[PDB]
């Protein structure tokens, strides 16, 4: 499951830390940024403890300095079964939902209910089905010889089981699972009989299994609101869910928690590029962070002393000071030559690219000259240029050809400022003619 | 919508006949070459002039899927309610028709009157015979 | 005989086996470095491993930025999906622009699936329904079963319908003497038409006649289908295809775009992963092309920053022709090509260069050859110096009034007097602006 | 119909060598613009190329829309001509790109050839079998001519056609198989016994003779936009008239393009390009120009003719001024036809033609006074004064407009400059830009 | 009897073949504007031209709306007249272009005439007569239906089709009820029960329409007056159908939709076909827009497009601004808030302010309409009051004077009552002086 080709943060499998929350120099695909990784590990221990709620953490720094990488590492080290809602800042300006309603849905998607239940199933291999039918179809009789690798039995079947076996046609040689209470019969496949293919089950026929369900609060909010069904969880037209059913869900969840029938898991809400939110969003967040059913909100931004959207003044990080009072700030730093070389080596091993040493030094030099992402993007173009001339190892001139073909930001600005008469300026004046 | 009946209303009331409802009513059973019917039959004239009942179909959907199945393990009430909602007999009878020999068995052989039948045949007609299916 | 419109003299990038481009081959003249870079990009797309790579074609007006993207599209072929787009398409009055960008991102990832079909087909010989014990009980339908008799070549079967199947049997209005086609996957029924075993000319309903189907009544066949992920998303968002109430009422309502949630996309991804894991489906990453990228505002750029870091997104090509232009939706920031620097840091920029006089001359010569016209050499030189004087597009678009004026004097060749007449009749932007400046009442 | 502004223009008035006559088809003057419009007309009539933008620019009251109407009149039938204004793009249901795509796709016609069978015969026997609820209807029809006798089977739509405008077993009707039309030609039997109701006082007609069934190749034109609207959903034919076609998806348009190419390959259908005319194109946003710049490069694109009466002015959606109110990208890929102002002789001939169109007889001195006022003021004012002078002439009971009627119409109805002078002389009487007005006359 | 700011004017008051007199029809003064409006009324009654535009301009309290209503009264009640405000075009359901086109099509009327052949009255007998040879496997095969009808001074027995008995059974036609059968369609409808069958049961719901006058059979010629917009909204919406969409939309909110140009073209061609047959008459009317400065330049551009149509009616615009910026533009200075493109396409009628004697006469007519009795010295003081402050302030201060006269148990207004009404109710100038000379947020 979970198909994926290659991502920009696909080499990161978690925060590289020891048992004392100390960062290794290189572990789980993350190098450098020791203090930020330690602080994110402390935040991970906050999430794993779960005894506190509504704490806001801001990750701020220069662009292309391990912010989204840190968020991806926290999400990978959280594991499965714990909600993680990663949204962008421009995703809440909707046309059918208000900004506060979309923010409320994104807040309530990150708190889960854990419910354990038990059900009994008959998973077996069908030896023989015998069906006795009448002329008019009044009374049906049925014998079912079914087995595992451990037992063997014969069952008399009633009329509704005859109807449920005729529908979704079960033949001899099949492996099926039957639910007695609901009457759901699933064909797992065919057994190992050459005369798809699965293994015949072992042990008892009538098994009792415990399944664990994690249901978000937003799902129960959609279900309890009678105006729309559960298909609004998939189609997306929930449409301004009222606060009365939210109050009923908030009371019933605590009622289940006191009786021990369910458990509370908190999650992480990540807001990438938080500076694009409006002032009314920040004013809503300032009061939504103080609820008992509030997750931990991590926000990432790279702006420095910019204009707050919806106002006319300037604020640090694009955020007003009342929101910044309610947050603790993790600050990232720029990378050195050695860490850039290590990151580029990790990305070379990730994309199955074989690199010479001098090509790696050239990539590190042009990475500390221009950008990390530019050298991270040249490394796969140079492999195709290498494969055009039929050799596996990327050499120095293979990097030089890709450097010549594909430009960066500074060279493009230089060439545009040199030949600005051929481009459209702000005033809309261009020159298309060559002569005169 | 389904069991809407055209019951009579008394004259001493404030809801009267708006003019466009009167124009809709005078052309309910009016034949051809009448002036009000011909002024009210633009769309069928455009249908019969443009030869639209012999046209082909140029578009088919790529994927056709049933609605998402909701399952609750260990309860028959949810299965019964889901099967009632998916296959509501009143709506499913409204979107189809009774066979003619079955109707003859209800009315003559069983004594059931015509007005006691469930309402049938509310499905809208397709444009062509070619437009009635995705195959 | 054929139709030409501003393109279709371009067939591909036109490179060697080593990626070295020729001077003129495949409808292109010059632009060797850009064509080599586009060939490298085409090879990278054909490698089918990378996700979320972005290039930007930067250049002036009338320099060959759209032509390179169309050459990339024809180099990949119709097998790989290619989604063209303009920057103004993302502003819809039905759904937000972020959802439209996500939709166009998911529309560029294809899938090829070998699918099994269980079919019952043949000619209907008998159709007998049987009635329920109490039909007016309120719960339960009028009938209980319907017996149908299907006859095909070398086979004749008898089937007992579920009434739910019989509703879709009756809705296509089948009868005795009709060839049908029942698909057991969804229950959809196709009425092929009347069988030709009976009479033909005694009808009045313009029907078509089909012989008996070959083979048995019950069949299992293999259909190879091509699809995108967006098709699965809109199929599961608006469910049509089933025989229940909701899928039946979904076909009659007005279709409307909605905000498809991420949970549906993850479920579709899991089902597609199960499909390819079985050795049934094959995944084809594609290309999304956006022309005039400067029309995008800062919110779409900020969502693009997030969307390019996913593990599904295809190769996206952009184009712009602005030097130092402020970003739309902002008030003071000035960034190259109208593209903000945080997205510029994730791109690969490909420069496009202007042409010389001889390149303009041979481009005009190829355009005159493609549009099936005969041009004299002196008229060609006059058109070349006109194209260097004013614009390449003005010299290209004046060829067809020259052809009309050459046809109206009973001639095939285009001469100098014809080019002078077309100069006198039609104007360009510079002469029109010179008329506008020395004008009386805003002429 | 009613007399409109351009009801006197039937064609362009061109020779076979595309040389415009000085006075032909209701158009005088403007020789080079009419020559260029004839070249554009020939380019449209050839149909070889697509996506060429033509711009018509000039001062107000010069003949831009008159030239477009002359092109549309000389275009002839079965070639579409979608003429829209610039402010029709902005809607609350469609986007600007979707509205422009529909405007582009309304201007390409598909000519489809079909085969049909015509039946003309005297009705003999009608048997109609219906269910109890009236849902399932079937039956037989025995029809005859003087030479043969045929029994046909009937469908639901045919019985619905027979039940409307009832035929009564002895009439003469007509049958079209492909169209499904029922046309009662008349009655030949002349029955004596007739019920008090009904009553076919249909005109007498002889019974038709010869072959009952005849084959005919018919042809008809549809637009591409109608094909997309029909194939969009279940009830697209209603949406063709109600306009409820909201944001048709791209997959529909791709499949329709592929099927149109298939129909061209099989010889069933042919493609006829048309003209899309945008009057007052300067009332468009920069996003619309950006969409047009890429929509003009497609194969299924019509010839786009735009009209502008603006000089250098601010482009809508931006903050800089551009020539003709249009950005230089759209001005690069267009060829511009320039119109020029008129003389006194051309204005006199225009007023003579407009007086002949409104069926108003004019004296010579009244025509000279109208020429003088149309030289001083605009042409449209002296054109509008003719009907008022005719009404004043009919009030005094003489059917010839004299000088004093034009003088009285000049005194009664004011110009723009005279009204500006009267407003500027009495500025306190009117509400100014700051909302201050002096109502009291003390 | 209700009086509201108008209805003291009964037409313009011109004589035939001449000019306006000084006082007639509730009008005092304004001779030249009345003559111009009479010429416009004669042009509208000539029923030939299309899309002519009149802008009448002047100060506040001058009589532009009174002149428009006088035009509407002078035309009569059979010619359509559509009043409108420039602020009404901004709707949040459909675009303003569609609203302007709907108000354009509302102003054109169609007069149709038809002949109906009916049979109505109380049923005397209802016998479905069986056939001589009934068919096997069936029951009660009917050859004809005998229905007897009775009305005032006439009874008549009929002989019907076998088919109508199904409609008799579906419409629940028993004995003693009053039925209605038109000739060509059949289609019996049940109009009610006779009044002679009213008091046999104590409780019932069915109404009792009495016996209809005249004979049972009479051909009646009816005349119906519709508009083109009624035909458009009748053809666009579907008829009574059996589909679920038609019944679902009939119970839902009637949301306005963008009517296409195709439906309008089909409506115009079928209307022209029936006009050429000699059955239908076309009556163009007036579309009146008050305060046209509220329109922005997009609606002005679409007005420029739509005034050159083939069917467009006479449009009358009213405005009171001077040199004002056009709405939607920041730097275009224009007379009356109207851009020069539209200004060039219309004729301007100027209206002039009044003097003291005309103010006194207008106050006299408004007093004699409101059934009031005014003293002469009080009338002169009210005329002085109207000279000093406003005409509308003097007109609106009449009913408080009458109420204060009634409170003192007198039937005549005196000087003391108008002084009390002066002191009690303020005008704009004294209220502005109160606002300026106070500093307590007044
Ligand atoms: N500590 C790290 N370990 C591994 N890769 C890193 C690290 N820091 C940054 N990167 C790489 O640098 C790139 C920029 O990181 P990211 O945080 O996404 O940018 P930004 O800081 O602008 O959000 C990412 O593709 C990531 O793979
Ligand atoms: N190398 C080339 N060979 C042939 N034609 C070209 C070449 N470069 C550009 N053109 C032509 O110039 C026109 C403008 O190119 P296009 O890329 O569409 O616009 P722009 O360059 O302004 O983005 C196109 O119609 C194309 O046919
Ligand atoms: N050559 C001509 N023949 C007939 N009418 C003309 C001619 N030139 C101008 N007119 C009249 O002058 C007006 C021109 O205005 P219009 O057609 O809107 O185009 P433009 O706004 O470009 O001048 C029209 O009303 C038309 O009746
Ligand atoms: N010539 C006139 N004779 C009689 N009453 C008039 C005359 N002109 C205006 N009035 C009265 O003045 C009042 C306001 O005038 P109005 O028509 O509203 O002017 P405007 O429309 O320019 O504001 C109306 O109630 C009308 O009765």
């Amino acid at each position: 499951k979970s198909l994926s080709l290659i991502a920009a943060h696909s080499h990161i499998t978690g925060l590289g830390l020891d048992e004392n929350l100390q960062p290794r120099p290189t572990s789980e695909g993350m190098v450098g940024q020791l203090q930020a990784r330690r602080a994110a590990g402390v935040i991970l221990k906050m999430v794993q403890n779960g005894t506190i709620a509504g704490r806001a953490v801001l990750v701020a720094g220069p662009p292309s300095t391990g912010k989204t990488a840190l968020a991806m590492g926290v999400s990978q080290s959280l594991g499965k079964d714990v909600p993680f809602t990663a949204i962008a800042g421009s995703e809440i300006f909707s046309l059918e939902l208000s900004k506060t309603e979309a923010l409320t849905q994104a807040f309530r998607k990150s708190i889960g209910i854990k419910i354990k239940e038990e059900t009994e199933l008959i998973e077996g291999e069908v030896v023989e089905i015998q069906i006795d039918r009448s002329i008019t179809g009044g009374h049906k009789q049925g014998k079912l010889t079914i087995k595992t690798t451990d037992m063997e039995t014969i069952y008399e079947l009633g009329n509704k089981m005859i109807d449920g076996l005729t529908k979704e046609k079960v033949l001899a040689g099949d492996v099926i699972s039957i639910d007695k209470a609901s009457g759901k019969i699933t064909k797992l496949g065919r057994s190992f009989a050459r005369s798809r293919f699965v293994q015949c089950p072992e042990g008892e026929l009538q098994k009792r299994k415990t399944v664990v369900h994690t249901v978000s609060l937003h799902e129960i909010d959609v279900i309890n609101s009678r105006t729309q069904g559960f298909l609004a969880l998939f189609t997306g037209d929930t449409g301004e869910i009222r606060s009365e059913v939210r109050d009923q869900i908030n009371t019933k969840v605590a009622e289940w928690k006191e009786e021990g029938k369910a458990e509370i898991v908190p999650g992480v809400l990540f807001i990438d590029e938080v500076h694009m939110l409006d002032i009314e969003c920040f004013s809503f967040i300032n009061r939504a962070l103080e609820d008992e059913f509030a997750p931990i909100v991590m926000m990432a931004t790279n702006r420095g002393v910019s204009k707050t959207r919806g106002t006319n003044y300037k604020s640090p990080h694009g955020l007003p000071l009342d929101l910044l009072d309610r947050s603790i700030i993790i600050t990232t730093k720029s990378y050195n030559e050695q860490e850039i070389k290590t990151i580029l080596s990790i990305r070379a091993q990730e994309e199955e690219v074989e690199l010479s040493s001098d090509a790696l030094d050239l990539l590190t030099k042009t990475g500390v000259e221009t950008s990390l992402r530019y050298s991270s993007n040249l490394i796969s173009v140079a492999q195709q240029i290498a494969m055009k001339r039929k050799n596996n190892t990327v050499e120095v001139e293979d990097v030089k050809r890709a450097y010549l073909l594909f430009l960066d930001s500074a060279r493009s600005v230089k060439y545009v400022q040199e030949n600005e008469s051929q481009y459209i300026d702000d005033q809309g004046n261009v020159q298309i003619s060559i002569a005169k | 919508v389904i069991e809407r009946t055209n019951g009579p209303k008394n004259t001493d009331s404030l809801s009267f006949k708006t003019i466009t409802q009167e124009l809709l009513e005078v052309t309910r059973n009016a034949p051809s070459e009448g002036v009000m019917a011909s002024l009210l039959n633009v769309e069928k004239h455009a249908y019969e002039r443009e030869y639209l009942n012999c046209i082909q179909r140029g578009y088919h959907p790529n994927v056709s899927a049933p609605p998402v199945t909701i399952e609750v393990l260990g309860s028959s009430h949810v299965t019964n309610s889901i099967n009632n909602e998916l296959f509501d007999p009143l709506i499913s009878q409204a979107l189809s028709d009774i066979p003619a020999i079955t109707q003859y068995n209800m009315h003559v052989k069983k004594g059931i009157p015509v007005e006691d039948f469930p309402k049938t045949g509310l499905f809208p007609e397709p444009l062509n015979k070619n437009f009635s299916s995705n195959i | 005989v054929t139709r030409t419109a501003a393109h279709t003299h371009i067939k591909g990038l036109g490179l060697d086996e080593s990626g070295v481009a020729k001077r003129v081959e495949g409808g292109f003249v010059g632009q060797i470095e850009a064509r080599e870079a586009c060939g490298v990009i085409v090879d990278l797309i054909k490698a089918k491993k990378m996700s979320g790579r972005a290039i930007l074609l930067a250049g002036g007006p009338s320099t060959g930025k759209t032509a390179l993207a169309l050459a990339i599209s024809q180099e990949l072929g119709p097998k790989v999906p290619f989604c063209p787009l303009v920057g103004s398409e993302l502003y819809s009055v039905e759904v937000k622009k972020t959802e439209t960008l996500m939709e166009n991102f998911r529309r560029a990832i294809g899938l090829r699936i070998k699918e099994t079909k269980e079919v019952y087909e043949g000619e209907v010989t008998e159709l007998t329904p049987e009635d329920a014990e109490n039909p007016l009980g309120g719960y339960g339908k009028t009938i209980s079963h319907v017996i149908v008799g299907l006859k095909s070549a070398k086979g004749t079967k008898t089937l007992r319908l579920d009434p739910t199947i019989y509703e879709s049997i009756q809705r296509e209005k089948v009868s005795i003497g009709d060839v049908i086609y029942i698909e057991a996957n969804t229950g959809a029924v196709k009425r092929v038409g009347r069988s030709d075993a009976y009479a033909t000319e005694f009808d009045l309903e313009t029907e078509e006649y089909v012989p008996l189907p070959k083979g048995e009544v019950h069949k299992k066949k293999e259909i190879v289908q091509d699809v995108t992920l967006h098709d699965l998303d809109v199929a599961n968002a608006r469910p049509q295809g089933g025989q229940d109430v909701i899928s039946m009422m979904g076909q009659l309502l007005k279709p409307k775009k909605t905000e498809i949630t991420e949970k549906l996309r993850q479920e579709v991804n899991k089902v597609v992963a199960k499909y390819i894991d079985q050795g049934v489906a094959e995944l084809i990453p594609g290309v999304l092309f956006i022309d005039e990228v400067n029309m995008l505002d800062i919110e779409i750029f900020t969502y693009l920053n997030k969307a390019l870091e996913s593990n599904i997104a295809p190769v996206v090509v952009l184009a712009s022709n602005r030097g130092m232009t402020t970003v739309r939706g902002t008030e003071d920031v000035i960034s190259p090509h109208g593209v903000p620097p945080d997205l510029i840091d994730r791109l690969l920029i490909v420069r496009t260069l202007p042409y010389d006089k001889d390149e303009i001359r041979t481009i005009i010569e190829r355009r005159a050859t493609v549009e099936r016209l005969q041009v004299e050499s002196s008229a060609l030189d006059l058109l070349a110096t006109m194209g260097t004087e004013t614009s390449l597009r003005y010299a290209l678009q004046l060829l067809a009034p020259c052809g009309i004026l050459a046809q109206t004097s009973n001639r095939k060749e285009i001469v100098v007097n014809d080019v002078n007449e077309a100069k006198l009749l039609f104007l360009d932007a510079k002469r029109s602006t010179k008329i506008l400046e020395t004008s009386a009442n805003y002429l």
